[PDB]
This record gives C-alpha cells, sequence and structure tokens, in this order.
C-alpha cells in the first residue's frame, strides 16, 4: 500500500524506489450527483463518509 | 529590501515565491532544497570491538605445587590443575605420574584487528543544521550553501540569504548511538565499564588507540585432558561477532520522514519534516521599475487540456495587448494552483502559453503576469496512471472545501431545504403573532 | 551488594551513608566531592580578531582619468580623485597643474596577529559532566573519577561505583559563548556574515587559519589634501579590540552556583546546584559478620560541652560494655546532627569519645555503635564568630520544626488555650443536652 506520504521500497543492493500516489478515479465530478459523489469517495473515502 | 517566506523541509519540490515592493514590477523567485542536513553534535564513549583470548604456555612443575602469580590484567585468570602427567611426543615431560601440577593462566585484550573492525558507541546531543538550495534569481540559477540555523548570512550575486532554524527540532538519532562503517543505529547500550558477557559491548575502551580496556567476557578455566599439555577453557563468545550478526537494520532504512544516513560525519540528510524560514535581502539594483517593465490589457484565459497529475498537466493559453517588449514575472494567487513558469517573455498584441499542476476538479483561478491579472477556468479530467515515482508539484486540496464548481447541487439542496423551513418559518412567526393578538 | 544514596552536589564537604545489610554489622562510607566538572560540548562558528587596512601606494595618472577595476578582496573599495597636483620632495609629480586623477584603492584583511590575539565564538549545547569522588572504604580513603551521568562504572578495591545522573540541567552558559584566553563569557554573538562596523565582529573568519574573512568595517576613501601624495580613509575601528576594552566580567566572577570557571579546555566546576545519587556495589568480603563485630550493652552518655558552631564544635562521651576488642562503625541516626568518626576501635569495658556539628539549640540525637543505639541529649550555646570560611558542616535546620527542649513554653499555652476551648465545648455539650431536656 502507498499512503499519501509517500513509500520508500528497497530491494537488495539497489537504490531505493520512492512511490506516491495520485488523484486517479474511476468516477468524475462534472456528471449526474452519483458520478461526483464517487468521485471524491475514490480520493477521499474517510471525509466523504463522513460530510455525506 | 527584506523579503522573507517560509518553504516546507521537502527537498527537489520548487517553491515559487513572489516579492512585491511598491514602485517596481513584481519579481518572482524559485526556491528549491537541494539537501538538508542534521549533522549531530557527538560525544565518543567507548569503542567496542573483537577481544582476544591471550594464553602462554602452561607452567607444568615436577614433583611441586606451583602456585598463582596473581596480576592485574583486563579478565584475568588462573588456576592450578593437580596430578597431571603430561606427554610430549617422545616421553613423559615430568619425571614421577604424581605430585605434579600446572598452572594455567589467561587473560583478555583489544585484537590487533581493533584498530580498523570496531563498533563506535556516542552521545548525541542536538545537531548543527545546514541547507544548499538552488534560487532562480535575476534569471539565472545560482546554488547558495548556508547553515540552518537562522544566523549564518550568505552573500552571492549581491542577494544576502539567511536561513532557518527550521519549525521542527526533531531529528532520527536518539540520545545514545553506535555506528559500524556506513550504518547507524540508535541504541541503548550498556555503561562503560559495566558489559555482560557475549551481549555487546562484553569489551569496550575509550578509543581505539588506547590502551585501556574493560572485559567481561567470564574466561574460565578447565581441567587440561588426561596424558595432553593443552590449556581448556570456556568463555562467552565475542559479544562484537554476534552482534555484527544480529544487527537488524540501520537508520538509513528505518527512520521516519523519508530520512537519509551517512557516517564521516554521521549526519542525516532530507528529513522532509516540518517547514524553513528562508529570508532574502535583495538589492535596490536588481528590481525593474512598475513603469520600465510591460504594462499589460485585454487580458483573456484559455485552457485547451487539464488533468489533476502531479506533474504540470493543465496548460493554459492567455492573449494580452502589452505596451512594449521585455520580460515579465508570472505567478499564481490561488495557492491551490501552482504554475511552472516562473518569468515569461512578453511583445505586441499576442499569447503566451503556460503550465500549471492542482489538486482540483475544476481549476478556477487567478493568474498575475505583469502587475496584471486574469481569471483562468477549467474542467480537470483524473490522471489515469494510479502511482507515480515523484512528489506531488502543488498543494494539498481544501477536502472539505473547493469542491467543483458542478457542486451547484449543494447550492440547490441547501436552497431547496433553506426555502421550506423559511416558509416554515414565516408561517409559526405569523400565527404566533395573530394568536397572541388574540388575548 | 548494592547499596544507592543522594548526596547533596556541594564540593569538599563530607557526607557519611550506612549500608545497614542485614546479618552483618552495619557499615558506614564517608564519601565527599574533590571536584564536580560541567564540560559544554561545544562548536566553533567563527573567530574575530584585529583586522589590517592594506593600502597600496596610490596610482596618480597625469594629464587624463585612471578608471576603477573591480574585485572581490574583502571589503574593497577605491576611489579616483580629479584635479590633484601632488609633489614628491623634489617637485611636482604629474606635467599639468589640473587633468590628473590619483586611484587610491584598500581593502582589510586579518592580522598577523589573528594567530595569537582572536576571541573565538562558540555554541554550546550539554555538559559532559566529570566527577572526582574521595570515599573511605575499609576505614581508608581511596579516589574515584568518574563521569556524573549514570554511565561509567568505576571499579576500586572490588567495589564498583556508579554516579548520577546529576539532579538538575543546570549550567553557566547559555546556548552562545565568546572565549578568550583564560575568560569565556555568554554573548548572542552576530550572524556569521552579517557583523557590523565598530561592534564584535566586525571581521569574521570561521577558523584562525580561514582565508574566507567577512568584513565590514565601512572603509570609505576620502580626497587627498592639496599637493600631498597620501591616502587618507574613513573606518570604522576594530570592534575587536573596542570589545577588549568594553569587554565586562568573565563567567569566572559573574557565575551563580559558586562555580569556578576555565577555558582550556572549557568548564564549569565545582556549581552547588542540586543533588548528586552515588551508588556503590559492595563485595561480600567486605563486611564482617554481626557475631564477629563488638556486642556493645550497658551503654551511656554525656555531652561535655556544646556549641552550634557548624565546625564540629559538640563533643560527646559514651560509656560502654563490649564482648571482643575491634573496629566500630557510629553513625547518626537524627539527621539534624552530622558526627565527624565515621568508625572507632571498641574494647572492654570503657568509655568512647565522638565530635558532632549540628544548627540545633538542644542536640537531642541517637547513635548507634554497631548495631546498638544510644541517646545523646544537651543544650548547644551559639558561637560568638559571626562568619567563617568553610561551609557549614552539618545539614541545614527544620526552622518551624525541631524547636529546642525548653520551647515547652508552646505545650504549656497550648495546654492552657486548648483547654479552656475544650472546657468551654464542654459547658456548650452539657446545657445544649439539658436544653434537649427542655423540649
Amino acid at each position: 500500500t502507498v499512503p499519501t506520504e509517500g513509500l520508500e521500497v528497497t530491494w537488495g543492493n539497489n537504490e531505493p524506489y520512492k512511490y506516491w500516489p495520485q488523484l486517479s478515479t474511476n468516477g468524475t465530478a462534472h456528471g449526474h450527483p452519483h458520478e461526483i459523489i464517487l468521485y471524491y469517495y475514490e480520493l477521499y473515502p474517510t471525509m466523504t463518509v463522513v460530510v455525506v | 529590501y527584506e523579503h522573507v517566506t517560509v518553504i516546507p523541509n521537502t527537498v527537489g519540490v520548487p517553491y515559487k515565491t513572489l516579492v512585491n515592493r511598491p514602485g517596481y514590477s513584481p519579481m518572482v523567485l524559485e526556491m528549491e532544497l537541494l539537501s538538508v542536513t542534521l549533522e549531530p553534535t557527538l560525544s565518543l564513549d567507548y569503542i567496542t570491538c573483537e577481544y582476544k583470548t591471550v594464553i602462554p604456555s602452561p607452567y607444568v612443575k615436577c614433583c611441586g605445587t606451583a602456585e598463582c602469580k596473581d596480576k592485574s590484567l583486563p579478565d584475568y585468570s588462573c588456576k592450578v590443575f593437580t596430578g597431571v602427567y603430561p606427554f610430549m611426543w617422545g616421553g613423559a615431560y615430568c619425571f614421577c605420574d604424581t605430585e605434579n601440577t600446572q598452572l594455567s593462566e589467561a587473560h583478555v585484550e583489544k585484537s590487533e584487528s581493533c584498530k580498523t573492525e570496531f563498533a563506535s558507541a556516542y552521545r548525541a546531543h542536538t545537531a548543527s543544521a545546514s541547507a544548499k538550495l538552488r534560487v532562480l534569481y535575476q534569471g539565472n540559477n545560482v546554488t547558495v550553501s548556508a547553515y540552518a540555523n537562522g544566523d549564518h548570512a550568505v552573500t552571492v550575486k549581491d542577494a544576502k540569504f539567511i536561513v532557518g532554524p527550521m519549525s521542527s527540532a526533531w531529528t532520527p538519532f536518539d540520545n545514545k548511538i553506535v555506528v559500524y562503517k556506513g550504518d547507524v543505529y540508535n541504541m541503548d547500550y550498556p555503561p562503560f565499564g559495566a558489559g555482560r558477557p557475549g551481549q555487546f559491548g562484553d569489551i569496550q575502551s575509550r578509543t581505539p588507540e588506547s590502551e585501556d580496556v574493560y572485559a567481561n567476557t567470564q574466561l574460565v578455566l578447565q581441567r587440561p585432558s588426561a596424558g595432553t599439555v593443552h590449556v581448556p577453557y570456556s568463555q562467552a563468545p565475542s559479544g562484537f561477532k554476534y552482534w555484527l550478526k544480529e544487527r537488524g537494520a540501520s537508520l538509513q532504512h528505518t527512520a521516519p520522514f523519508g530520512c537519509q544516513i551517512a557516517t564521516n560525519p554521521v549526519r542525516a540528510m532530507n528529513c522532509a519534516v516540518g517547514n524553513m524560514p528562508i529570508s532574502i535581502d535583495i538589492p535596490d539594483a536588481a528590481f525593474t521599475r512598475v513603469v520600465d517593465a510591460p504594462s499589460l490589457t485585454d487580458m483573456s484565459c484559455e485552457v485547451p487540456a487539464c488533468t489533476h497529475s502531479s506533474d504540470f498537466g493543465g496548460v493554459a493559453i492567455i492573449k494580452y495587448a502589452a505596451s512594449k517588449k521585455g520580460k515579465c514575472a508570472v505567478h499564481s494567487m490561488t495557492n491551490a494552483v501552482t504554475i511552472r513558469e516562473a518569468e515569461i517573455e512578453v511583445e505586441g498584441n499576442s499569447q503566451l502559453q503556460i503550465s500549471f499542476s492542482t489538486a482540483l476538479a475544476s481549476a478556477e483561478f487567478r493568474v498575475q503576469v505583469c502587475s496584471t491579472q486574469v481569471h483562468c477556468a477549467a474542467e480537470c479530467h483524473p490522471p489515469k496512471d494510479h502511482i507515480v515515482n515523484y512528489p506531488a508539484s502543488h498543494t494539498t486540496l481544501g477536502v472539505q472545501d473547493i469542491s467543483v464548481t458542478a457542486m451547484s447541487w449543494v447550492q440547490k439542496i441547501t436552497g431547496g431545504v433553506g426555502l421550506v423551513v423559511a416558509v416554515a418559518a414565516l408561517i409559526l412567526i405569523v400565527v404566533l403573532c395573530v394568536s397572541f393578538s388574540r388575548h
């Protein structure tokens, strides 16, 4: 799991790989309410399930 | 002219910052920390290393008792074994086969290897923080190399820079530390003169070359096996050689905040913790007068494509009419949108292109070109790739706030309840007033 | 066998402690801090020292104008003066009496004195406290030299000593220090590269030999006087030399808690601040059994003379019967009284003399003399001498507590007024009782 903070993975004697997530979603804003609720839910599931 | 600003303590992220002195056209500096360093102030407690158990030839006396020639050496022991009858290759050593005795003696030292194979136990107090910083100043990249204490001033291209102290005093280092070659470990090591056998520190010395040794190997001499000349002994194995296997992962791999570590000297690096105040004092000769730069009008903005892709995934085209040819500093007033270009060439009536990054689902932002602002509005499409090999440019979203323009649904459902509540309140206050008017 | 106690952090005052182990005669140790030494870990920021100004023979150009060529030297200044007509000893230098110019140039440097006359600005972090302790162990003095931080176990005469950690973090040093020869000052010195004309740090260098001289003397050149070849200049006179005069008092003279100060290396010594845990692990061979030690009995005390003088001004004679000849521990069982003798020799039916120190005006106290107790009691007269050079050898008084015998006035009046209260409450209760019979 790659958290918002980023993940560093080091494999054997290789120099580390760093990985960060980004705002990808299969939903969309700008569509009908169920599209936009799914959009903010895939990005911010803890804060959206609270505020809605 | 003093300007003071806060950059997050994040290495390799270029923070655009805006200097807006009255009577001059705005100046934009791009600042990027190339490295940050925490060198700990460090006191050697002791070396630990490979012990050597030293055993001279056993004295065997025929026909009488030897006795212990007692002496002070780092873990000295000796014992007299009675009724021995040792054989050399060609005969018995002693004359008779009774009343002989063997004095066996042993003690421990540092090995001669302890000058290159040693672990160094240190007390670490607090760090002389340091930085190396790139700034884009007067259209060129310049490297500044301050101590991050807030009290080293570096002067370069006649600008004077003062940096830190960082808003977090945090460090990867604990109060007691051990190092071995390239690796460092946070470690509550035993007191000097107090190590247990076969654990780390069962031999201790104040420096690699010191002649002092404390040792606690529990060397116990044992009776020689009948008809032979050896010295058998029991001892806890070298606690340093055990530790070299049992180490686990050093701080280079285990430390918080994406920290990196090295060992000549034992500095930590690039810890992404808190933020760093940075201050620039820059000369009058750096600025351009507000009338001597181009003055802009007829401003319009288009966004040919936008994606919240961490990498400047948006592009904007701004049309303008400018009073003259010249170079123009460019900035975003909306903190949620960061633009890559720090300054741009301007002439005539024309257009310029900028690249920008944001987490916003509908980028709706104010751009300042030369002293002059335009409003940009766009619809942002999500990135397809789920993870990437670099930290985000831009900054975190308002999350509870700065939802889409298409959050007009929140306005609709707030008004669709709120006018029903307003009618119910109006009705209740009316029938309360007319009924109160009939008592 | 481990024993642990806290002695006050006072140098040169001997403290008794009692190791009251079961099955053995109790052992008394005396120990005395011979020194306590808070050396700070200490990081150099820069040297300051007297600058020199370098002024090459001035270039005079006849019939036309010289020009400045700009250069990087530490506080470089040069200027061109027009219409000079300078004279050598035999006549005018220029052909014409006009159109000539003089280029005067100058820069500052370190003096050649900066190798030996310099004041050094340091940062101080925390103390690696050392201590040196006398201990009276097996009835003779031995010296233990240690680190006062709960590390460093010292073995001497096969007892093992662990000392500290000191119960106070206090130090006379602020985080910013300057030192000069034998003296050291708490001083918030200016940043490196931002020192000011005529104050301390007019010239700054990172180490005594370093070539990276920052200097800010405001060296301004001035027009030569009519007819002469000189180079006049206005400059702020050295802020190092001005600090050597305006210097103030060293920490050696000003520091709290009575501490001494020295500088090679820097230490604060003998601060009378807080208290010190000291812990002893004593080998079982050292103790003598309760059946091997003299059995004192039928014992009683007289106090021939007593003055509460802080210098062992009490004397007491204890009569005893004892079962055998032997060495015998003595201890004061009341904290307000300190006896001098740690051990004595006991034999036959006889008496022993002990000398003691207290602030009490009625020294009533118990003495323990090998597992056996006696009670001492007499009035103590105050001393005549008003002040003395040694610190008080006893501990302090309870002041509101442990008032004298013949304070019994307090009990005489309290057994008056408190019984007048008891009788008035008894009278009120009996009339209340019959007033309830009157319901």
